[PDB]
């Protein structure tokens, strides 16, 4: 074969959640590199624990950006609710850390649902990941999200069956990608 | 059993015409195409007329009366929604019969002109009628640009084929990669009669030289080391017309021709002129010389003399291609 | 597991801006899979570069999207490791050029190199993934996100080190970086 064997597979009907810290670059300028990592370890350890409970598969950490998905690797119709419940636990956990530590950690949460490709790339140092426009969007929902609140798209709301009460997110006016692609956002109560 | 076929080659080499031929032979929308045929007719006339003054030496009209029609044509050149009034067809037809305009057509290799020019200009009366119904040869001659990848499915004797058409122009080539994986065979199309012309993209690089470079770049590609290529030396009709005319000499573009003589294993069509045979085969050997140099045993090259706008020829040639795919268990 | 601190590590963020544009989702390219196949090739040729003896000290940390991130100095007068990170950048460009000649593309690399003290180790609870943290990494990334195509953007302090080793630099001017503020950056001369 002329093309390296590719280790990727497609999966429809899944949910993606993104979480990022506010002014992280700014925060790293104050406390020592040693101390900062502890606050991050304290935070991301709890995060990973809650993930397994809520049936969410953690992907990877891009510095201060944490992301996991629901509906993988085995399909599930409860997927949307899982990610919503995930953020519920996350947002609360962030408060505890900020309270028991003193550091000003605040995070935005973004969710969207659709299809994704997943697997690994390259030869050296494999790390399970996901790729698709639906993932790119989920990432943009985090950018256009609100501190200490759960920002979701209309596609995610359709898989919620009307359990959680929502409100207009106006995500279009906060992020250019959301606007330019005609997206309707919502916020959790 | 399904065969995934990919069509490659430079821009305007006749790839889309091949896929069209598959539709006619193996696989309503005509009214939607009439608008396109009329554009080609307009595009052809405004191009010839606009180049008359920019050549060296410039070409002069045979009738001063026509200078007014020339002005008309240029006046409506860059108009968006052109409704094609009945005057337009009259003016078009008048210029087309002017010797000055016609002599400029002879030197059309000096600028950029579409291939369906002479065909459409010769039947303006037919197209002007509002009850005009495009013949099949009209649909084949119609030129339109390709931007993206188009999939065409069909069957021949209960056998499946998936044809992929792509744009040949430089900027449209970056999309080819999305077909390289799991392809049964490649069909490289070349404009055999474009030895005296230059590519649209820069107005300098020789058309055939671009064909040779692109082919060499395809043959020695890293993701197609075991992919056989069926070579379509297309536009054989125009090649002969040029060779016999005797105005534009091949050895004036490719000096190596002066040393080339017809092989002993050559198969000339009945009645075919020695000069035509020699030229058509010269071009074949230029492409083989490249394919012969490497890839030994891994993949093969199969030359074919083609004329895309000829359903008769295509039926015959594609039947020769179905054979290659089966003999080699592709 | 266990974490560890360092003094002189050289981080590098080599991105390919034009890829996001090239990525499409259609019925022919199999929902964007074909595109991801080419990316796989690119990452592959970048990964097999780590075998070259001259790059014995290079440590690929991971790939973010289509951004290749790696570092030198983790295995430790002595500044040559910084210069090596630059040498690795030129090599990636040689590899990306080859991909262009075969895919009929025009992909270009944007680099961001910086150096300083960082932390190394694993975090969380799920998987044993080695990663590095620190301000040095944050700034290195900015040196890429605000860079220019075909250029290697480096911070001021790095610029001096590279100059002592025999390299030449050019001031890019003062740019206001997110969270950092006014930083004076430089470009490497080839
Ligand atoms: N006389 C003649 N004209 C031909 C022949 N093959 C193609 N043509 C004409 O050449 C023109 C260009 O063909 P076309 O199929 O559009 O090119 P293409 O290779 O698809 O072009 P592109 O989309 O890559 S830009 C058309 O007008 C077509 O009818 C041939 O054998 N003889
Ligand atoms: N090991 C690592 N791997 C990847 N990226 C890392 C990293 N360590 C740090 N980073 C980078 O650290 C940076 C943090 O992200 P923002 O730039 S999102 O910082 P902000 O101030 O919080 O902005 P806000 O989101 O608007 O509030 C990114 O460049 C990460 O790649
Ligand atoms: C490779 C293609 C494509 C489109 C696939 C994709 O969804 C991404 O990988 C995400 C969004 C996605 O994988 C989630 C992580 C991260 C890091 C946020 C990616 C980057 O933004 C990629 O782009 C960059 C800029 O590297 C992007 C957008 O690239
Ligand atoms: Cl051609
Ligand atoms: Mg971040
Ligand atoms: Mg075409
Ligand atoms: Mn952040």
């Amino acid at each position: 074969m002329m093309f390296h064997k590719i280790y990727i597979q497609k999966h429809d009907n899944v949910s993606i959640l993104f979480a990022d810290i506010e002014g992280f670059t700014s925060l790293a300028s104050q406390c020592t590199a040693q101390e900062l990592v502890m606050t991050l370890n304290e935070l991301f350890a709890r995060f990973d624990k809650l993930a397994a409970e809520n049936h969410c598969l953690r992907i990877k950490i891009l510095g201060d950006c944490y992301y996991c998905v629901s509906g993988l690797p085995e399909a599930r119709a409860d997927h949307a609710h899982c990610c919503v419940e995930m953020g519920m636990d996350m947002i609360e956990a962030i408060s505890l850390v900020r309270e028991m530590t003193g550091v000003n950690v605040n995070m935005r949460v973004g969710i969207h649902s659709g299809r994704v490709h997943c697997g690994v790339l390259g030869l050296r140092k494999w790390q399970f990941d996901v790729w698709s426009n639906d993932v790119t969007l989920a990432n943009h929902m985090e950018a256009g999200g609100k501190a200490g609140r759960i920002h979701i798209t209309k596609a995610t709301l359709s898989y919620l069956n009307g359990d959680y009460e929502v409100e207009p997110g106006c995500g279009g006016e906060r992020n250019a990608y959301l606007k330019e692609h005609s997206i309707e956002t919502f916020l959790i109560l | 059993a399904t065969h995934r076929l990919l069509l490659l080659g430079a821009g305007e080499s006749g790839k889309s015409t091949i896929v069209k031929q598959m539709r006619i032979l193996h696989v309503g929308e005509k009214a939607t195409k009439v608008q396109d045929i009329k554009n080609n007719l307009k595009e052809a006339i405004e191009t010839i007329v606009a180049a008359m003054s920019n050549l060296v030496p410039p070409v002069e009209l045979a009738n001063p009366e026509n200078q007014f029609r020339v002005d008309y044509i240029l006046s409506v050149m860059n108009v968006p929604d052109f409704d094609f009034p009945p005057e337009f067809y009259e003016h078009a037809k008048a210029l087309w019969e002017d010797e000055g305009v016609r002599a400029c057509y002879e030197r059309s290799n000096e600028y950029q002109l579409i291939d369906c020019a002479q065909y459409f200009l010769d039947k303006i009366d037919v197209i002007k009628q509002d009850d005009y119904v495009p013949s099949d040869q009209d649909l084949l001659r119609c030129r339109v640009l390709t931007s993206g990848i188009f999939e065409t499915k069909f069957q021949v004797d209960k056998v499946n084929f998936h044809m992929f058409d792509v744009g040949g122009q430089r900027d449209e080539r970056r999309k080819w990669i999305q077909c390289f994986n799991d392809v049964t065979a490649i069909i490289f199309v070349v404009a055999s009669s474009s030895y005296n012309m230059v590519i649209r993209e820069d107005n300098q690089t020789n058309r055939l030289q671009e064909a040779l470079n692109l082919f060499k770049s395809i043959w020695n590609n890293r993701w197609l080391r075991t992919i056989s290529v069926i070579l379509f030396l297309n536009k054989q009709d125009l090649l002969a017309e040029k060779v016999l005319a005797g105005k534009s000499k091949i050895e004036d573009y490719f000096p190596e021709f002066a040393r080339y003589t017809t092989p002993e294993d050559a198969t000339p069509e009945p009645g075919e002129d020695p000069r035509v045979t020699r030229a058509k085969y010269f071009i074949r050997d230029e492409f083989l010389r490249i394919s012969t140099a490497s890839g030994d045993g891994r993949h093969y090259c199969y030359p074919h003399f083609t004329c895309a706008v000829d359903t008769e020829n295509i039926r015959r040639v594609f039947n020769d291609c179905r054979d290659i795919i089966q003999r080699m268990h592709l | 597991l266990y974490h560890q601190s360092y003094d002189c590590v050289c981080v590098m963020f080599a991105s390919i801006p034009d890829f996001k544009e090239f990525y499409t989702e259609s019925d022919v390219n199999k929902e964007g899979l074909e595109c991801l196949r080419l990316l796989n090739e690119i990452i592959a040729d970048f990964d097999d570069l780590l075998s070259k003896p001259k790059f014995s000290g290079v440590e690929k940390i991971k790939t973010i999207g289509s951004t290749y991130m790696a570092a030198t100095g983790l295995s430790a007068r002595q500044y040559m490791h910084i210069g090596t990170m630059v040498e690795f950048a030129y090599a990636l460009v040689g590899k990306l050029d080859a991909i262009n000649k075969h895919s009929f593309n025009d992909f270009k690399l944007r680099v961001g190199i910086n150096h300083g003290p960082v932390i190394a180790g694993v975090i969380g609870a799920q998987k044993p993934q080695y990663d590095i943290w620190g301000n040095t990494v944050n700034v290195a990334s900015r040196m890429d996100s605000t860079g220019v195509l075909d250029k290697i953007q480096v911070t001021e302090e790095t610029s001096l080190i590279l100059q002592t080793l025999g390299y030449t630099c050019t001031c890019r001017g003062i740019i206001n970086v997110k969270g950092k503020g006014d930083l004076k950056t430089y470009f490497v001369n080839t």
